[PDB]
Order: C-alpha cells, then structure tokens, then sequence
C-alpha cells in the first residue's frame, strides 16, 4: 500500500506564504490525493483532493489562499497570506484498494505575536504530601511564545529519566504558551539528596530553577 | 449542511467491547461511503474502515482487522463501528466521515472519498478502576497551585474560590503515568501582598467517582 | 439494440451549462467500456451506485446530460452543492443515483484569443429545482420590473466564460456528462 512523506514541522510569520509538501512512495508516483486541516483541539476539515495534472476539487467553504499543485512525485499545499487562524496540522492523505492512507501531518506554527522566553517555577512536595508517602516535584512552565520546550531534571547535578512526565504545551487565556512537568520520587529519595533542578531549554537559551529539602 | 455526530464512547477494561455509532443527517447517506478514522492522544490521524453504500463492500486497516465490524443501517442513517477485545492501543478519538464512490484509473476499481468529518467520540481503554484524586496545595506576583493526583478516569474540573476567581488561572492538561492514573494542575498566579488579607480554595470536581474536595492553600 | 453512450461522450459540440442537454436512453444493451478504456476523466464520482459494477445495475431508463464549465465549478455538480453554477443552471437532486464525469477539453474549447461562446447564468430570482433548466434571457432586475441594460438595477443574466490555453488549470474549460439511473 502507498505511503505519504510529509515533513513533521513547518513555520512561516503571519501574513507570510508556506508550500507544505507531501510525496508519495515512488511505486504510486501518480496517485491522486487529498488534504485535511487539523485545528488545535478542533476536529479536521477537508480541503480538496489533488489530482496528478495539477487540478484540484475544493470543498465549500475553502478560502482562496489555500491552492493545489503538483510535481512528479510530489504534492503542494499553498497558503498565502497566512493569518492565525491557519496554525493547524496538516494531514494529506491517499487511497490505496480500498483502504485509506494518511501521513504523518505536518504541524504549521504561524509566528504572529512576539517571541516569548518562558516562566519557570519549580515547586518541592507539599508536607501534606510527605504524610502521605509519596512525593512529586512540580515544575509550572508559563508565558512563552512559541510553544517548543525541552525539560531536563537532575538529582544533584546527574540527569534523572525515570519518574517523569511532562505536558505538551498550550496557550493561556493571554494567548500565550504553558507547560507542566513532574518528577515522582519516594520520601527517601527526596531526603538524601542536597538539590534537584528542573531545566528548562527554550530555542537555545536555557532556564534553571533548583530547590532542596529543608 | 450536512452534520455527523457521533455516540457511544467512553472507557472499557481491555478485552472488551464497544459500539460506536455516527448519526447522519444533511444528505442521502444510502448513498455515499461511510469511514472511521481515529486519533489516539497526541498521535496523528489513523484511517480504520471504509463501507460501501449499500453494506456489500468493507475493507479494514491491518491493525483492526479480526476485532472490528464497520456497519450501517441505512433505514436510520446510522454507521456503527463494534469494536472487539479492546487493547490500550484503541485508546483514541474516533471519528465517522462520509464520501462519494469513485473510479480509480490507477487502482482500476473503486476509491471511497472522505470529504466530511464527524465531531468525534472518545474511547478510553485501561486496566484501572474508577478513582477520585488527591489535592495537595502548590503553596507560594506569585504563583499558587493545586496537585490533582492519581485519579481515573477524566475529567476533573478546578474553579478557584467556587469560581470567583478566574483571572490568571491556568488548568493544564492531565498526564498519564506509567502507574495507569492521571494527574494535572491548576494554578493561578497573584498579587504577591494578597497573602495576609486573602483566602484561595481550588475546588476540584471528579464526577466518575462523586469526589469533590476544597482544598484551601496557605503561605509556607 | 447497443446503447449510444459512445455518441454522448464522442460528441464534437456541447451545450453552456445554462442550456444543459439531456439525452434519454432506454431500451437498449449498455456498454460502459468507454468509462474505463479513456483514462482522462479526471472527475469519476458515483452516489448509490459502484462506478465499476455498473453494468450489473437494471435501469428502466438512464438519462445522460451534457454540458461545458470550468474546472473550478466542477466541484458544483454534486448534491448539495451551492454556487452559481449549482443554483441558477444545473442542480443535482439530494438522492442523486448515478455518476458525474468530467474530463479538460482545453485542447478543443480554449484558443489562444479566447472562448467566449460558452455561458452561465449568474443572476435569477429563485434557485433551480433539480433537474429544471432556464433558458430565458430577460434582464434582471431585483423588483421584478421590467428594465432595460444598462440602466437603475439591470443587468443581463448570463455572462460568458472565458477559455483560453494559456490560463490556470481551474479556469480551463472541462467537459461534464452527468449518467441517471432509474
Ligand atoms: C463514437 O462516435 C463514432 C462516430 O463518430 C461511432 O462510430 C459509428 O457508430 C455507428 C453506430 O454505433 C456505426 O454504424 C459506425 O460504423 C461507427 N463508425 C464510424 C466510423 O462512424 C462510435 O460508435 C461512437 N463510440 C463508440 C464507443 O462506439
């Protein structure tokens, strides 16, 4: 069965151009496809499907700034113009007999507010939480534009992997990015150790928050 | 103007069953194709089945295959998907979509066109037992917060001073442990000399086990 | 008694879309053949029947309608649909049961100078019932009133798609047969 190429991640600033770029398996070079908006949190939407002589069928509804070409083994998604609202994934999508193949998706982030540097507070476990055996470090990531981050704890200064979580982030009521992550510990665990910290990298530049036990 | 909108979703233990439903109305489905297509959290789309007009046709992706039945009661515009021995892997939103039925040159048969997407349905997939959470206090412009710990399943609402409070507040989206229980937090940021002279209760609500809790957070 | 659906898709002249031509078929033997041994249709699309078992399919009568647009209303022939095209010159009934073909004739209906000899209706008081075809040609008017162009609120309801070669893919000319079963 075919199989779609789309590149994972793409970007270009408010009222930019992008050409999203599906390709298919060479064995299917000339199948026809389709193209799905995806929202955040929104459910998806279709486009138009894509024939291989560079025609095109809209749905209703579909703005003239999204067009469709075609190429070899390729296939052109074109948005010109670009206004927040076309911050979405992307899906193309095939048919092979009978069944459906959709793509990776490609995440478009339309830069259309200022770049953000993001807020960093690490919380210790609450005493009420110790009581209770368990212990979990809180770590609140807040007010940053765009919402791409990379979270690394440490137990004193060596890197920890087990016992966390993290979120993926999502914007404030002030149209602006957030993310949570969590390390879970055992009270012992909590106790014999001088520091912790939570590690913060945001394109490059990096935030460091540390607490311990007192 | 046409509208899909599916029922029948929620949270089963592995093993088990499910019927998902797809309520058609804007068109005259006897006569366009049927699909579901799923999305499991945070993952991309995934096509799972395809039936044709009139029920005589229905092709299935490999994943599903052996555990699901796609049908349709065209006498009540209704596509139904059964899902079998259920694995923590159906984990997902399930959508319904609509087509028309076309020729394909390049296959030399028939294609089914997914021009029209449902609103969706979730279904959840787990070895744990219904659970309320624990509320610890994120205690401290400063920012506080509430710990909503270990429960299962979603959802569970946060309002601040019973709602009273909503500037500043952010409720972040749960995580799922290793351990098969959810944990988020909420949390508000405030005026730092608001300590002494103001009172800020989370009240936290998980309807799947009654659990309401009020939790007051204080200064350390 | 061999069915003319050659003839229908052969045919050197179409119609405007306003003026849509409708061709009845009945009591004969169907070869479908020419569906599937042309591989340039570019718009293949069936409601309540398979395109490829479609022989197997008994119809009293099959009625195959012609006509000329271009390839960004093609999308319009489809129930459902809404736009000029659909709404005021050809419109598919909701329970459509049969299949649309479209194919690019800007090799036969554009020039280098410009086809104009083909039009659609842009202006009407209502929308068309499925299957009704207007091929009046009063100035329009939105009260009613008799008028004349150019003139306080007239204009003549049809306007003339313009085919060149040399245009974007949406805007060439594409030659559209829509087959009715009953
Ligand atoms: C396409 O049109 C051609 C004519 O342009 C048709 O050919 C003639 O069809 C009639 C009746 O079917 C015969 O009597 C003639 O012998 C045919 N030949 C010629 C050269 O005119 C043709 O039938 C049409 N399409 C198909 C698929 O048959």
């Amino acid at each position: 069965q075919p199989v779609l190429t789309q590149s994972p991640s793409a970007s270009a600033s408010l009222g930019a151009s992008v050409k999203l770029t599906c390709t298919l398996s060479s064995g299917h070079s000339s199948y026809a496809i389709a193209w799905h908006q995806q929202q955040p949190e929104k459910g998806p939407r279709y486009l138009m499907k894509l024939n291989t002589d560079g025609s095109h069928s809209k749905g209703d509804g579909i703005p003239d700034r999204f067009s469709g070409s075609s190429s070899g083994a390729e296939r052109y998604l074109t948005i010109s113009s670009l206004q927040s609202e076309d911050e979405a994934d992307y899906y193309c999508q095939t048919w092979g007999t009978g069944i459906l193949v959709f793509g990776g998706g490609t995440k478009l982030t339309v830069l259309g507010q200022p770049k953000a540097a993001p807020s960093v507070t690490l919380f210790p476990p609450s005493s009420e939480e110790l009581q209770a055996n368990k212990a979990t470090l809180v770590c609140l990531i807040s007010d940053f534009y765009p919402g791409a981050v990379t979270v690394a704890w440490k137990a004193d200064s060596s890197p920890v992997k087990a016992g966390v979580e993290t979120t993926t982030p999502s914007k404030q009521s002030n149209n602006k990015y957030a993310a949570s992550s969590y390390l879970s510990l055992t009270p012992e665990q909590w106790k014999s150790h001088r520091s912790y910290s939570c590690q913060v990298t945001h394109e490059g530049s990096t935030v460091e928050k540390t607490v311990a036990p007192t | 103007q046409v509208q899909l909108v599916e029922s029948g979703g929620g949270v089963v233990q592995p093993g088990r069953s499910l019927r998902l439903s797809c309520a058609a109305s804007g068109f005259t489905f006897s006569n366009y194709a049927m699909h579901w297509v799923r999305q499991a959290p945070g993952k991309g789309l995934e096509w799972v089945a395809v039936i044709s007009y009139d029920g005589s046709n229905k092709y299935y992706a490999d994943s599903v295959k052996g555990r699901f039945t796609i049908s349709r009661d065209n006498s009540k515009n209704t596509l139904y998907l059964q899902m079998n021995s259920l694995r923590a892997e159906d984990t997902a939103i399930y959508y319904c979509a609509s087509g028309y039925t076309g020729y394909d040159y390049f296959v030399r048969g028939d294609y089914y066109g997914l021009d029209v997407w449902g609103q969706g349905t979730t279904v959840t997939v787990s070895s744990a037992s219904t659970k309320g959470p624990s509320v610890f206090p994120l205690a401290p412009t400063a920012a506080l917060g509430c710990l909503v710990k270990d429960y299962f399943p979603e959802p569970v609402t946060v309002s601040w001073n019973s709602g009273a409070l909503t500037s500043g507040v952010h409720t972040f989206p749960a995580v799922l442990q290793s351990s098969g229980l959810y944990s988020l937090s909420s949390v508000v940021t405030v005026p730092s000399s608001s300590l002494g002279t103001q009172t800020y209760i989370c009240n936290v609500n998980h309807k799947p086990s009654n659990t309401k809790v009020d939790k007051r957070v204080e200064p350390k | 008694n061999l069915c003319p659906f050659g003839e229908v898709f052969n045919a050197t002249k179409f119609p405007s879309v306003y003026a849509w031509e409708r061709k009845k078929i009945s009591n004969c033997v169907a070869d479908y053949s020419v569906l599937y041994n042309s591989t340039f249709f570019s718009t293949f699309k069936c409601y309540g029947v398979s395109a490829t078992k479609l022989n197997d399919l008994c119809f009293s009568n099959v009625y195959a309608d012609s006509f000329v647009v271009k390839g960004d209303d093609v999308r319009q022939i489809a129930p459902g649909q809404t736009g000029v095209i659909a709404d005021y010159n050809y419109k598919l009934p909701d329970d459509f049961m049969g299949c649309v073909l479209a194919w690019n004739t800007r090799n036969i209906d554009a020039t280098s100078t410009g086809n104009y000899n083909y039009k659609y209706r842009y202006l009407r008081h209502g929308k068309l019932r499925p299957f009704e075809r207007d091929i009046s040609n009063v100035p329009f008017s939105p009260d009613g009133k008799p008028c004349t162009p150019p003139a306080l609120n007239c204009y003549w309801p049809l306007n003339d798609y313009g085919f060149y070669t040399t245009t974007g893919i949406g805007y060439q000319p594409y030659r559209v047969v829509v087959l009715s079963f009953e």
